[PDB]
RNA sequence: AAGGGCACCACCAGGAGUGGAGCCUGCGGCUUAAUUUGACCAACACGGGAAACCUCACCCGGCCCGGACACGGACAGGAUUGACAGAUUGAUAGCUCUUUCUCGAUUCCGUGGGUGGUGGUGCAUGGCCGUUCUUAGUUGGUGGAGCGAUUUGUCUGGUUAAUUCCGAUAACGAACGAGACUCUGGCAUGCUAACUAGUUACGCGACCCCCGAGCGGUCGGCGUCCCCCAACUUCUUAGAGGGACAAGUGGCGUUCAGCCACCCGAGAUUGAGCAAUAACAGGUCUGUGAUGCCCUUAGAUGUCCGGGGCUGCACGCGCGCUACACUGACUGGCUCAGCGUGUGCCUACCCUACGCCGGCAGGCGCGGGUAACCCGUUGAACCCCAUUCGUGAUGGGGAUCGGGGAUUGCAAUUAUUCCCCAUGAACGAGGAAUUCCCAGUAAGUGCGGGUCAUAAGCUUGCGUUGAUUAAGUCCCUGCCCUUUGUACACACCGCC
């Protein structure tokens, strides 16, 4: 409707105010150190952002 | 002026910290600054574990990725000025640096 | 489906003609027959309603209620 | 200081930047033969470098698209203006990078060869 | 697009002034942050960008959850005859100190 | 079927267990409007899946277009958009109705055409990942054999963790895998360096002894990078280097490849990561603005909002936690860690010292810390030392359940979590079965991270205490190589 009930329902906190800074997900995000990322797409990324395997 | 100040310098590899700490100081004993030594400080290791597979069906293998940072810190005293004396810097990409005074 | 209600009619507009909601009289004498909104976001130019029991302002939304 | 987060996040903040902006290139210089970036950031100021082989096709008519892309760039992650600069280098060997070898077979099997 | 004249034309010019734009993709987001005095949201901008895309006038581009629109040739004119602009006064990335 | 070799996802000798009880959690079933769904060694604390809203994909209702663009109607004499009052609604959704105002070309209607979808299809696919298989295996060129599928190379033997090597040799020369490699742990009183780590010495102090010690003892009390106003790196940190190679000795060996024991040594086998050819209709389209095709697209399978559900219970199963007690519980005192995190682009939500109030959970002010600077010398638990208990379903166990008080949130009921007082239920070591494991290991024990507005019986790491047994075998379950048989080749879950 209008703005009195589109967005009204609050998100300032929970799973749903958290979202994958890639892909828009909203499950498995990784929080740690900032990253604001998915589970599978850190995956994809760590190469570039520097985490590399070591053990 | 009467300055005293603190470079520290960062990044993820030993081979470029190390040379960076190793020309700056050669540049200061060339430049008779007298050193304070490098200060190694304990390793940050940033550890991260996330399973494998992106659908969770398997033998629930676990991947670790690790980020080493490693940072240094250099005390310039000398008794007349320093940073009228020293401008280069000459700092190759993926080193970051930080220059502080005995105030801050 | 096979949903209970029927199907929520959508509202349709009026559909007004001209407005002509003021008169002047022997060769051009002004009579406002509607309210004027003193707001300053209403301003001087728009017009009031003149609603059966209150007055409404189309910018302003200030309602004046006479009893 | 208060201001500067800390260094663990600083450089986690770094990698984001880099696969972020590499992210970009790929999906946005991928018929002009890119290759990779390098990026030397410094305190006064940050140098972007596009490692592509088709360097007088990633800048456009009297460089207008590469200054889009570094206006993009500019406006994107918010630099202070006039603090980062943009340039395009050529490869050495492409046949040796697997990106540009990996694009230019991708090319190929969209145009239609067998 | 409902979206009212007195911020088309300011992200018109918004787009005219630099040759390129960039929204992130947020259609809730209550506010673009350039052109913070505007009052324009970030739905009406995804969506006037949208309608220029279709009309061919602008390209788009798509990162993670960004849109980073090139204006185009085409948008050049477009743009000059809708903000009724002579011939003479060019985007940035069009021509510089020349 | 034979021969040789190997493995705590096999056994042996054992240890701790699980299966028995309660509870947590995940599956099936039942019930339901819905109890969303994938997965059945290699599913079942798995989807990082600890769901009040969101998440959400399910159910019950209600809004909006966030249906680009093109064409045709419609139109400033108005395409059309919002909104006060009453009903109406769960709703202060102008959602619809009565009512008139108001925006002005942005829209509306129709036709093509978008777009979106946690909709279907993992038996159309990519990527990733799991498994075959972490076993030692795999392939080309040229040459030889065969009409050919193929074969030799890639092996009688010895040896090895290893087609690892020595050797033979119709093969020669190679390639991948293994190894090599990287990280990690152990020694460096050797080097460099330290006011964000310290040590020693010295000086102020504070206390005991003062009989008399006095260069006596304690101090995590204050100082000596406050710049002249001590040195040094043993302890801590992290760099460059060294060090271990079956090197030395004895024996065995074709005296080769190597094996066993011993000396000296920190170490004579530290744990991981990476990991071949070929495959599986193994899992994911519910990770993606990865995606083909199909479905839907304005009364939506888009999207938003409210409520409910994912927890629902005659029952079965899996991963676990707590226990069944005296090798213990309670009460008090003493006393020791290491990983590692900490104030946010969106994004609001950080770790907390000290003081005060409260019995506790908590609350109120003052600070510190973007961090070897502050929490923090991380005063952890187990353990240790004393007290009470006394073989009882007892002071073991704390499920169930009542009342009360706080904290988070917009909201705590189907109890979020925490605190206090009551209730002490099964459970007295667990059938048939079955899991994991060889040294700082199992196990006991706590502490970090992830999830997190609130939070761990989960998981990933860390430290503390620290064993019994074994240095073997192919017996069971399997794996590799060679020979052999085959009526199998979807390949013994075969065929018949
Ligand atoms: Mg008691």
């Amino acid at each position: 409707g209008h703005q009195q009930l589109y967005w009204s329902h609050p998100r300032k906190f929970g799973q749903g105010s958290r979202s994958c800074r890639v892909c828009s997900n909203r499950h498995g995000l990784i929080r740690k150190y900032g990253l604001n990322m998915c589970r599978q797409c850190f995956r994809q990324y760590a190469k570039d952002i520097g985490f590399i395997k070591l053990d | 002026a009467i300055h005293r100040i603190r470079i520290t310098l960062t990044s993820r590899n030993v081979k470029s910290l190390e040379k960076v700490c190793a020309d700056l100081i050669r540049g200061a004993k060339e430049k008779n600054l007298k050193v304070k030594g490098p200060v190694r400080m304990p390793t940050k290791t940033l550890r991260i574990t996330t399973r494998k597979t992106p659908c969770g069906e398997g033998s629930k293998t676990w991947d670790r990725f690790q980020m080493r940072i490693h940072k240094r810190l250099i005390d310039l005293h000398s008794p007349s000025e320093i940073v009228k004396q020293i401008t280069s810097i000459s700092i190759e990409p993926g080193v970051e640096v930080e220059v502080t005074i005995a105030d801050a | 489906y096979t949903t209970p209600k029927k199907n929520k009619h959508k509202r349709k507009k009026v559909k007004l003609a001209v407005l002509k909601y003021y008169k002047v009289d022997e060769n051009g004498k002004i009579s406002r027959l509607r309210r004027e909104c003193p707001s300053d976001e209403c301003g001087a130019g728009v017009f009031m309603a003149s609603h059966f029991d209150r007055h409404y302002c189309g910018k302003c939304c200030l309602t004046y209620c006479f009893n | 200081m208060a201001v500067q987060i800390s260094k663990k996040r600083k450089f986690v903040a770094d990698g984001i930047f880099k696969a972020e902006l590499n992210e970009f290139l790929t999906r946005e210089l991928a018929e002009d033969g890119y290759s990779g970036v390098e990026v030397r950031v410094t305190p006064t100021r940050t140098e972007i470098i596009i490692l592509a082989t088709r360097t007088q096709n990633v800048l456009g008519e009297k460089g207008r698209r590469i200054r889009e892309l570094t206006a993009v760039v500019q406006k994107r992650f918010g630099f202070p203006e006039g603090s980062v600069e943009l340039y395009a280098e050529k490869v050495a060997t492409r046949g040796l990078c697997a990106i540009a070898q990996a694009e230019s077979l991708r090319y190929k099997l969209l145009g239609g060869l067998a | 697009m409902l979206m009212p004249k007195k911020n088309r034309i300011a992200i018109y010019e918004l787009l005219f002034k630099e040759g390129v734009m960039v929204a992130k993709k947020d259609v809730h987001m209550p506010k673009h942050p350039e052109l913070a005095d505007k009052n324009v949201p970030n739905l009406h901008v995804m969506k006037a960008m949208q309608s220029l895309k279709s009309r061919g006038y602008v390209k788009e581009q798509f990162a993670w959850r960004h849109f980073y629109w090139y204006l185009t040739n085409e948008g050049i004119q477009y743009l000059r005859d809708y903000l009724h602009l002579p011939p003479e006064i060019v985007p940035a990335t069009l021509r510089r100190s020349r």
